[PDB]
DNA sequence: GATCATATTGTCCAGACAGT
DNA sequence: ACTGTCTGGACTGGTCGGCGCTATGATC
RNA sequence: UCUUAUUUUUUUUCUAUUUUGCGCCGACC
């Protein structure tokens, strides 16, 4: 339970348990937002409204990518000087360390990691389709693709109040174009003014 | 001779039967060794089957493509408990006796059981309901009636983990795990009498076979190995399974056989029958699913069953098939609607196979000289042994001189051939229909435009499918059950399905209309592109200029039977008084004079009489898409064949109207003069002076609300309904100063295509933009756009357009409209889903439904569902508007008949 | 250098179930 | 006998075209 | 000056006849 709390209850504030306190704070916080929809103090948000809802753009994705691949690089280099110092021994590891980091390093394990996810477009964490095939049908296709925006909300599903135009898409989402079928809503464009 | 199955057993394989139809034992987790060989007691033996064509199968003699594979057994160590039955070995858990073995039932309790379930029969919920009555009722038993030992209640935990709750020396209570060699031992001590109320088959379903002890490893056909185009061989996801499941049963195995400690022994047993209950069903709920090495997880036998994928939907009730092409459709009017426009490149592909005859022997030995590269040929020729030879240039002549009767020649496609002609979605059974072969050079699809309602199907870009049947048993039912002409009728609501449309009702208008006159060329070239058997011409209507002039209602009337009679109104009435006096005549008299009828002709009343067209004009009410009630009387009265010649000559004659007297629409149809923008702009005045006044009214509590509701959404109805009434007022506008001399007005009146509406949104106003029958109110807070001030409920701030698209939207109203159509979009791309899967719950409720040689709607069991079919014994198809017999119109043509 | 056993165990509707 | 809760299943069909993945840390 | 063991005939050739799966993305009806 205390690894749950420090690792699940709102990471965003840290994970050691002096900053618990704190996490309390962001708690009450919270049910003030909860308790005054339940009195009528304040309204109810907007789920789509563009205030709170955020762009992650290809900068953001690539850092978590090579986060994973990174972290799992590290796990790799640990498991190579480990052995290394296994077998070996202390005096082949201590007596060129230089050359000892540098043997238990292999770069193609990050690699095979980053461009694959950049291959089949799948990302770590169950996010899919990030990355997709350039169109080159035309001037226009490539444009509208490298000024594309999606969704996580499935296409399969009715979201009436998502996938229908909004008020704060002026300036930011185009109105009218948007895909045919279930990719309708869920799949807009970047207005030619709006900025990130 | 032939056999048929009959009936299908289901029932739970035994370990002998497993055993018995086992070619070969498997241990050996492993498919293939270095140079690619299998390994002999592997799961790609060659006793199990073969993939590979080098390879010979051990079992049964024969090579890849034609051995249909062997099961193979694998001897698990310990027992394992099947998911699948996982649960109902607990209701047995919890109905029979842990010591006895028998029901926690009393004799007479089980006697007046089997009575009960000798009495009812053979329906499924009532055997589920016996069936959950009798557990229900042991269940809550502590003590056998058979033997006195008490007993403990068992809980189950997903998917196969058994705990019984057991009492101490000092009365604790605690939960043993009930190992699964527990569980079958308890199981094996149910007799074959009390099976029956446990809704068990005593010589097919014995509950010890519920719990896995030999494990059928499925043939090497039914889990094909393939190699890759990098030489490496890629298993199955079951191959991976069982090589896991093998793996673990060969530790378990030798863990048992060193002595392992009782640790080691639950574990490794744990670990198999996890991976059993994921080679079962990857997908069960408590457990994580297998994962391949790249993180996918796999798909087991019940995944291959199930789902849209599966087995069942995928590769049983339906399933690609031979002899068929698909291509885009473009429109082709020079064709009946009893044919279809096939490509020469198509054509030379699907072939008929078409035995040798005595009357036919001459073509086919001229389709087997043409060759498979010369129009008309063959492809393919068949012996009557039944050796299939390709017809190549070497042998084209020889197999040629080699023709007799009996032998089968796969020639092209030729005119006059039945094919299948489907739209995808087949959402009713008109989907699909038998044309006849027409062979073109081009590349596309050809298919005749009344045709085109019944697949609803338009041409931008539609692709459609066209299926070849080989046997003489399908072309026959093609060509008598499935042909065009036999299905204009529309049976879902018994009105006209094949008819015209657009440019069919346009020009039958522009002919058939009031001061329509033709020349006496125009009306010989109309009469040879309708293909009509006109020999001579009528007597002319009027001479103008020296020259003879025909009215366009003559030549509409020699497309009619020479014996019919009907009036109506169409959709061009605006002056019922002509109507009337019409219909006062022809009450009369019964039998008006054609001077007398045409002194007071309208064009809003059709009236033919004797098959002359004597007043009236052609619009969607004359033989359109459910509206058409002289197509419906030809079709009814006439038959099929003359209801499709009329059909096919009525189109051609008003292709040719459309086509020269020039049908056409421009910037100015939608032009209004000032008076008319003027009295716009005052009815957008007015709209927006009450939307503020009630407003006003709302803010300074006057507004009162309606019943039951409060003061937000009654004043939003009030504004709806507001702007509702100005919308009203401008479209009665625009058709005020839009006169019938405009086409697109002339499109709207008639039913030809589009609305009236639509000439009022392209002139008038757009109306109100509202989402969800609601006004647009999703934005910032208080406001759609940041361009009005926050808290604004008026109609320019809240989605109501004024202008039209002649005269352009502004930005914040071209935004709403965007919300509007958007909002429309979203709501067919959700719609379609839910309609398709409702069409398929209705059809898998309804599919075995028949009228059979009585009358009588029955089951396959055999519950009469109907004793009449609609009652009345009536196709809905052959009604009359939903009726059993027209009266009035059998008796108005009777009387008519019998006085001419 | 060339091989080799092992490779983890989003919503909505309907039926069954403790709780009062 | 009611009532809220936990668990389970399905989410229209078809087609064109592409992209990309399905080993590895010891052993002699 | 001494026990408790048995005994026999009826089968033939140098050899042979058209890559799945998984998952993603896009588009059309
Ligand atoms: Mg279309
Ligand atoms: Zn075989
Ligand atoms: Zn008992």
């Amino acid at each position: 339970a205390e690894h749950i709390i420090d690792n699940n209850l709102l990471p965003h504030m840290g994970v050691d348990p002096e900053n618990r306190r704190a996490k309390a704070y962001y708690l009450g916080m919270m049910a003030l937002k909860v308790l005054e929809l339940s009195l009528g103090l304040r309204g109810e948000d907007d789920k789509d409204h563009y205030a709170n809802k955020r762009l992650k753009l290809a900068g953001d994705l690539l850092k978590d990518l090579f986060r994973v691949a990174f972290g799992q690089l590290v796990k790799d280099m640990q498991y190579q000087m480990t052995k290394t110092y296994q077998r070996k021994g202390e005096r082949y590891t201590f007596e060129n360390i230089q050359r000892f980091v540098r043997n238990s390093i292999r770069p193609d394990v990050l690699s095979e990691r980053i461009e694959h996810a950049l291959a089949t477009g799948s990302w770590p964490g169950g996010r899919t389709g990030v990355s997709q095939l350039l169109d080159r049908t035309n001037y226009m296709s490539t444009l509208s693709h490298l000024r594309r925006v999606t969704s996580p909300l499935s296409r399969d599903q009715p979201h009436f109040e998502a996938r229908d135009l909004h008020g704060t898409h002026w300036g930011r989402i185009c109105p009218t174009e948007t895909p045919e079928g279930p990719n309708c809503g869920l799949v807009k464009n970047l207005a030619l003014m709006s900025q990130i | 001779m032939k056999k048929v199955i009959g009936s299908i057993e289901f029932g739970i394989l035994s370990p002998q039967e497993i055993r018995k139809m086992s070619a070969a034992e498997i241990t050996v987790p492993d498919t293939y060794d270095d140079d690619g060989y299998p390994i002999e007691g592997g799961l790609m033996d060659k006793r199990l089957g073969v993939i590979d064509p080098g390879l010979r199968c051990e079992t049964c003699g024969a090579r890849a493509g034609e051995c249909p594979g062997h099961f193979g057994h694998i001897e698990l160590a310990r027992p394992v408990i099947h998911v699948g039955f996982a649960k109902t070995i607990h209701r047995v858990l919890e109905s029979t006796c842990r010591e006895c073995g028998r029901i926690k039932l009393t004799d007479e309790e089980i006697e007046e059981y089997m009575q009960k379930f000798e009495v009812m029969g053979d329906r499924k919920g009532a055997v589920d309901k016996l069936i959950k009555e009798i557990h229900k009722k042991a269940k809550e038993r502590m003590v056998c009636p058979h033997c006195g030992a008490p007993q403990f209640p068992i809980k189950f935990e997903r998917p196969t983990i058994y705990w019984e709750l057991r009492k101490d020396e000092e009365g604790n209570e605690y939960k043993h795990r009930m190992m699964p060699s527990e569980v079958r031992d308890r199981l094996e001590k149910i007799p074959d009498k009390d099976l029956p109320l446990l809704g068990l088959h005593p010589e097919k379903s014995r509950p010890e076979w519920m719990v896995l002890t030999v494990l059928p490893v499925p043939p090497v056909t039914m889990r094909p190995s393939i190699t890759l185009e990098s030489g490496i061989r890629a298993e199955d996801d079951l191959t991976h399974k069982l090589v896991d499941i093998i793996r673990i049963n060969n530790r378990l195995k030798s863990n048992i056989e060193a002595g392992a400690p009782q640790l080691i022994i639950e574990d490794l047993w744990d670990l198999l029958q996890y991976h059993v209950t994921t080679y079962i069903n990857n997908e069960t709920s408590g457990v994580p699913p297998a994962k391949h090495k790249s993180g996918r997880p796999l798909k087991t036998l019940a995944q291959r069953l199930k789902g849209k994928e599966g087995r069942f939907r995928g590769n049983l009730s339906g399933k690609r098939v031979n002899f068929s092409a698909r291509t885009v459709i473009s429109p082709d009017p020079m064709i009946s609607i009893n044919e279809v426009g096939v490509p020469l490149a198509v054509a030379m592909e699907l072939t008929v196979p078409e035995k040798v005859t005595e009357f036919n022997y001459e073509k086919l030995k001229q389709r087997v000289l043409n060759g498979p590269e010369k129009y008309p040929g063959a492809n393919y020729v068949i012996d009557p042994e039944g050796r299939r030879i390709r017809l190549m240039e070497s042998n084209r002549e020889l197999i040629a001189e080699k023709l007799d009767i009996g032998w089968t020649v796969e020639r092209h496609l030729e005119d006059g051939d039945v094919v299948l002609f489907n739209r995808q979605p087949s959402l009713h059974r008109m989907s699909i229909m038998a044309h006849r072969v027409r062979v073109m050079p081009y590349r596309t699809f050809r298919l005749n435009l009344p045709v085109c309602p019944p697949y609803n199907a338009d041409f931008d870009g539609d692709e459609m499918n066209l299926h070849v049947p080989q046997t003489e048993e399908a072309q026959a039912e093609a060509k008598i059950l499935m042909e065009v002409q036999n299905h204009i009728i529309s049976p879902r609501y018994g009105g006209p399905l094949i008819a015209g449309i657009q440019d069919h009702i346009s020009g039958g208008y522009l002919l058939t209309r009031e001061g329509a006159y033709f020349t006496r060329y125009e009306v010989e070239q109309m009469l040879m592109f309708a293909g009509m058997d006109v020999n001579e011409l009528p007597e002319p209507d009027k001479y103008e200029n020296g020259e003879p002039l025909w009215s366009g209602k003559t030549i509409f009337s020699l497309l009619l039977p020479d014996d019919l009679t009907i009036w109506y109104r169409n959709k061009l009435c605006d002056e019922p008084e002509r109507c009337e006096a019409l219909e006062k005549l022809i009450e009369e008299k019964l039998i008006p004079d054609p001077e007398e009828v045409r002194k007071l002709a309208y064009d809003g009343f059709v009236y033919i009489q004797n098959g002359k067209l004597l007043s009236g004009a052609v619009d969607k009410k004359a033989y359109g898409r459910e509206d058409g009630k002289l197509l419906d009387i030809i079709v009814r009265e006439y038959g099929v064949e003359r209801a499709r010649q009329f059909l096919d000559q009525v189109t051609k004659l008003t292709i040719w109207v459309i086509t020269h007297k020039g049908f056409t629409t421009a910037i100015d149809d939608e032009d209004l003069p000032q008076e008319a923008i003027d009295r716009i702009h005052e009815i957008i005045r007015e709209a927006e002076e009450k939307v503020q006044r009630l407003i006003e009214a709302y803010k300074r509590g006057e507004l009162e609300p309606l019943p039951g509701k409060t003061l937000e959404e009654t004043l939003e109805s009030k504004i709806m309904a507001v702007l509702a009434e100005a919308r009203d007022n401008a479209g009665k506008v625009a058709e005020r100063y839009l006169g019938m001399n405009n086409h697109a007005v002339i499109m709207a009146k008639t039913g030809a295509r589009g609305k009236i509406l639509n000439i009022t949104q392209m002139a008038a106003m757009l109306g109100q933009q509202s989402i969800r029958g609601k006004r647009l109110y999703r934005g910032y807070r208080g406001r759609v756009l940041t361009h009005f001030k926050p808290g604004d409920l008026g109609a320019r701030a809240r989605g109501f357009v004024t202008n039209s698209y002649k005269s352009g939207l502004t930005p914040q109203e071209y935004f709403f409209h965007a919300m509007g159509g958007r909002e429309g979009l979203v709501d067919t791309a959700v719609r379609t889903a839910q309609s398709g899967y409702m069409q398929r719950r209705l059809i898998n409720a309804l599919q075995d439904l028949k009228v059979d040689y009585d009358g009588t709607v029955r089951d396959p069991t055999g519950i009469i569902v109907q004793f009449k079919y609609g009652e009345d014994g009536v196709d809905p198809m052959k009604s009359w508007q939903g009726k059993t017999v027209d009266v009035d119109r059998v008796i108005v043509r009777t009387l008519l008949k019998m006085r001419g």
